[PDB]
């Protein structure tokens, strides 16, 4: 749960 | 009877001639009531058999008492809804068939007490807040994305960002997406004939950000007037009851973190300004996961960006198929 909702959660701007 | 085949005649006629018009406005139902079982209706068996809180399409005009409309859902056919005075008196009709309606109590006491009907027996009182039983919703329920916590903070906004990103993208040509810097939680119908109508009253009111509320909800009319897709990127939601008893009824998305763990390791890998938020970040996950699901209309709890993209995907594409 935590791989899937890092990569995205940083993605989106970075 | 001649005259009731005849207007039967021009009536499905007009139905088969406005079946490819535009669609004029909307409106939303909150009683249970059948359109087919009704003996008013100008057609019979080309009734609606709809429930309470009930999304409904209105294209052209009949009357003051009946109106040509259509269902929402996935090929409905057109049908006819009752107009809110011809609700108003079926509402009525449906208060007569018991054995008293005001004052005089049936308790085996009749010939004494004839207590004849008076206007608290009536529509005329009950008036103290007097709900309207259709009101003027927009033509579609608009789309926001609230939670896990407050917007503003860096763990929340590209999680929204990256979602708008992908509707934009899939949905290109069709949506049209705006940021609202107003306020969306005050979007009141029974509060004054005119609250602030002109900026030089020099009032409490006059003087405020009110009127940019209010000036914000009939864009949002005009812009669901348009039929293409929209999605509001407001940041003053955290929760859905304050847009519960408003007239907007946005489709609540709600996306969740599986563990409260998980949540709690995001926001220290993010940096040491957003540590100073935990507090009060962490008060609101707790308080959103207690509203119950079906207060919200549709969630995202899986853990790939995948998997909750096209499950979001494909009830936004439901909707446009069968609005249609």
């Amino acid at each position: 749960d935590l791989k899937g909702y890092l990569d995205w959660i940083t993605q989106a701007e970075d | 009877e001649s005259a009731r085949r005849e207007v039967e005649s021009q009536a499905q006629q007009q139905l088969e001639r406005a079946k490819h018009k535009p669609v004029a406005f909307a409106v939303r139902t909150n009683v249970s009531y059948c359109g087919v079982l009704d003996e008013e209706c100008p057609v019979q068996g080309s009734g609606v058999n709809f429930e309470a809180k009930d999304f409904l399409h209105i294209k052209e005009k009949y009357s003051n008492d009946w109106w040509i409309g259509r269902l929402v859902k996935e090929g409905g056919d057109i049908a006819f809804i009752p107009s809110p005075q011809r609700l108003e008196s079926i509402r009525l009709k449906q208060e007569q068939k018991a054995r008293r309606s005001g004052n005089p109590s049936s308790l085996s006491d009749i010939g004494n007490r004839r207590s004849p009907p008076p206007s608290l027996a009536k529509q005329k009182q009950k008036q103290a807040e007097h709900v309207p039983p259709y009101d003027v919703v927009p033509s579609m329920r608009p789309v926001v994305l609230v939670g896990p916590s407050l917007k503003g903070y860096e763990v929340t906004d590209m999680m929204q960002k990256a979602l708008f990103d992908f509707l934009k993208h899939r949905f290109d040509g069709r949506i049209s997406i705006t940021r609202v810097t107003a306020d969306l939680s005050l979007a009141k119908r029974s509060v004054l004939n005119n609250p602030g109508k002109r900026t030089i009253i020099e009032r409490s009111s006059a003087r405020s950000s009110i009127a940019e509320v209010q000036s914000e909800i009939e864009r949002i009319f005009e812009l669901a007037k348009s039929l293409q897709l929209v999605v509001l990127d407001a940041d003053t939601i955290n929760h859905p009851a304050q847009l519960a008893k408003t007239s907007l009824a946005p489709i609540i998305v709600f996306v969740k973190v599986s563990s409260p763990k998980v949540l709690q390791r995001l926001i220290r890998s993010r940096g040491k300004s957003q540590m100073k938020h935990l507090t009060v970040q962490m008060m609101a996950y707790d308080k959103l996961v207690q509203c119950p699901p079906e207060s919200f209309d549709v969630i995202l709890d899986e853990n790939q960006l995948e998997d909750a993209c096209e499950h979001l995907a494909e009830y936004l594409e439901v909707y446009w198929r069968a609005t249609h």
